[PDB]
């Protein structure tokens, strides 16, 4: 006997600021990738329809949620790499694949959860002034490590012998800037990308788009959704002092049992409805159909 | 016999290879072509 | 008889020595 | 000096209520009773001893934890970095008051890593001088500065009352800092008082750490003839040291719903016992718990 | 110099993984070199 909610309660956070997004994409200058930027997007809406409008992206991919569902749902931290590389290296920027030279410069973590986009930059990056202040490490003692940036350049010491300053015959330059070209080929323009860390941890979520707050009621079971949390039972309030941390709450069944609300700091107690039974105590059908 | 049920219970917080634990948080985040096969991997774990 | 369950003194010895939320865990998960 | 850990070495690793759980989570932890580093800056209070001052640079593996005796707030910041040198960014934190200004610009004064809280004698007393020992260019990429201002000395000479306690894990380009705070009774050693540690910052770093340094605020009262800094008799905070293992601790939550205790999965084999039967209630007989 | 010589636009393949390439061995290799067109290279792939 299952008692099917009543109606679909939405909770998320309050406020419309709109996060700078047409910064992040439709920018002048971006740094290259042995050293690229960290854009740290706090406590905003984000409304993904124009990131649906701004549809000129040439690959598009991520490993975490759907784009489907990056409308209706939330995050707790974003953060965004935004840089450049050549034509063939689009390809790389991509978790466990391993680069030839992709390593040394960008590594994505396998277990990455965002959307990567990227967009040809023939009509910004490729101009006729050179544009060789976009440069890469091409070689290093040591393949990096997901998230990390090795913005240091020395002297290496190829063929076993100290290059201390001096340039040579096996002590090369590691920072070796882009070969680009105004308007080369395909296989070699520059490609701008940038990157999103979703960090779908659960902690009080800021950057997501905006929902129809519903009033909370009690007492009655519910379809409702705090930040993803889908989750279809009675509310109340919870008797033991929730966290000042994070609005989420787990039991031994990994099913969350009380929630505090993104908008009201007042406590949540969640609990699937009235659950039971049927049983059909039935004598013979060739003797009768009443149960 | 209650020893069994409440090990019974400690296997709906298993991962059994999928992002998650629970299928309200699955469906939250994938698409169907995409979450049926976390779901199948849920379903064919929890089942045995 | 003085219990309402005509039950006997020994056989309250033993009711008490066994004893038989988590069946709420339990009857949630079905 | 060299001492036990008796309680210390557990925070929440991922912050959820979980009411009166018995948890069992595998992280960075440190093991119990292990050797802890003292370091007591006790101001050298003979005339032959030698002058007790605590700022040794530390090897930082994967994971570091710290605790600072305290009852004044002498010990204010840390410091981190590969080489600490122009090369590798070095992060560091400040507490001249309230307020918690941080960087992570590097700048190098390998020779003095001091901090100066000197003797005013405008409206004489306790009083800051020297928040800025920085002796090189920045460089640097990220920026933070928390600026709630009460402005704090209270020194004294009575027993340590207060500790703060911290755990600097990396991985994967983000620097992770867990506190708590609580009032301690004895001056000579880590008291039995057991508690977890709430995450508070955390903040992406992409910076393959491996040293460890700390600043500690040296000067005295200008009644003191000579060199206030080579001579000081006033300071005597001291703090530990420990190197996170990896381990596999089981976490015992409570009706309210903080961490109350917890057992190691290494320490003792009773330990592995109770790690296996998950709980802390073993009655007689053999068990089998590992190879 | 095989990660060195980075210029290739398309590099798959379905056994070992490039990562662990360098720490590895072989017994027998052979290497079959030609030209196609330019929608031909995504023909090279087994089963397609």
């Amino acid at each position: 006997f299952r008692v099917q909610p009543t109606e679909s309660i939405v909770r998320f956070p309050n406020i419309t600021n709109l996060c700078p997004f047409g910064e992040v994409f439709n920018a002048t200058r971006f740094a290259s990738v042995y050293a690229w930027n960290r854009k740290r997007i706090s406590n905003c809406v984000a409304d993904y329809s124009v990131l649906y409008n701004s549809a000129s992206f040439s690959t598009f991919k991520c490993y975490g949620v759907s784009p489907t569902k990056l409308n209706d749902l939330c995050f707790t931290n974003v953060y965004a790499d935004s840089f450049v590389i050549r034509g063939d290296e689009v390809r790389q920027i991509a978790p466990g694949q391993t680069g030839k030279i992709a390593d040394y410069n960008y590594k994505l973590p396998d277990d990455f959860t965002g959307c990567v986009i990227a967009w040809n930059s023939n009509n910004l990056d490729s101009k006729v002034g050179g544009n060789y202040n976009y440069l890469y490490r091409l070689f290093r003692k040591s393949n990096l490590k997901p998230f990390e940036r090795d913005i240091s350049t020395e002297i290496y010491q190829a063929g076993s012998t100290p290059c201390n300053g001096v340039e040579g015959f096996n002590c090369y330059f590691p920072l070796q800037s882009y070969g680009f070209q105004p308007t080369n080929g395909v296989g070699y323009q520059p490609y701008r990308v940038v990157v999103l860390s979703f960090e779908l941890l659960h902690a009080p979520a800021t950057v997501c788009g905006p929902k129809k707050s519903t009033n909370l009621v009690k007492n009655k079971c519910v379809n409702f959704n705090f930040n993803g949390l889908t989750g279809t039972g009675v509310l109340t309030e919870s008797n033991k002092k929730f966290l000042p941390f994070q609005q989420f709450g787990r039991d031994i069944a990994d099913t969350t049992d009380a929630v505090r609300d993104p908008q009201t700091l007042e406590i949540l107690d969640i609990t699937p409805c009235s659950f039971g039974g049927v049983s059909v105590i039935t004598p013979g059908t060739n003797t009768s159909n009443q149960v | 016999n209650a020893q069994a049920l409440n090990t019974l219970v400690k296997q709906l917080s298993s991962n059994f290879g999928a992002i998650s634990s629970v299928l309200n948080d699955i469906l939250s985040r994938l698409d169907p072509p995409e979450a049926e096969v976390q779901i199948d991997r849920l379903i064919t774990g929890r089942l045995q | 008889p003085s219990k309402p369950s005509k039950r006997s003194f020994i056989e309250d010895l033993l009711f008490n020595k066994v004893t038989l939320d988590l069946i709420c865990a339990q009857k949630f998960n079905g | 000096a060299y001492t036990n850990s008796f309680t210390r070495g557990v925070y929440y690793p991922d912050k959820v209520f979980r009411s009166s759980v018995l948890h069992s989570t595998q992280d960075l932890f440190l093991p119990f009773f292990s050797n802890v580093t003292w370091f007591h800056a006790i101001h050298v209070s003979g005339t032959n001893g030698t002058k007790r001052f605590d700022n040794p640079v530390l090897p930082f593996n994967d994971g570091v934890y710290f605790a600072s005796t305290e009852k004044s707030n002498i010990i204010r910041g840390w410091i981190f970095g590969t080489t600490l040198d122009s090369k590798t960014q070095s992060l560091l934190i400040v507490n001249n008051a309230t307020n918690v200004v941080i960087k992570v610009c590097e700048f190098q004064f390998c020779n003095d890593p001091f901090l100066g809280v000197y003797y005013h004698k405008n409206n004489k007393s306790w009083m800051e001088s020297e928040f800025r020992v920085y002796s090189s260019a920045n460089n640097c990429t990220f920026e933070y500065v928390s600026q709630p201002f009460l402005m704090d000395l209270e020194g004294k000479q009575g027993n340590f009352k207060n500790l703060r306690e911290f755990v600097f894990k990396n991985i994967d380009g983000y620097f992770k800092i867990y506190s708590k705070h609580t009032p301690i009774n004895l001056v000579r050693d880590l008291p039995q008082g057991f508690s977890a540690l709430e995450p508070l910052v955390d903040l992406p770093i992409g910076i393959n750490i491996t040293r460890f340094q700390t600043l500690l605020a040296l000067h005295r009262s200008y009644l003191t003839p000579g060199d206030s800094s080579s001579g000081w008799t006033a300071g005597a905070a001291a703090y530990y040291v420990g190197y996170l293992q990896p381990r596999t601790f089981l976490l015992k939550y409570n009706e309210n719903g903080t961490i109350t205790d917890a057992v190691d999965c290494a320490l003792d084999p009773l330990s592995e016992t109770k790690c296996t039967l998950k709980s802390f209630t073993v009655e007689k007989g053999i068990y089998q718990t590992s190879n």
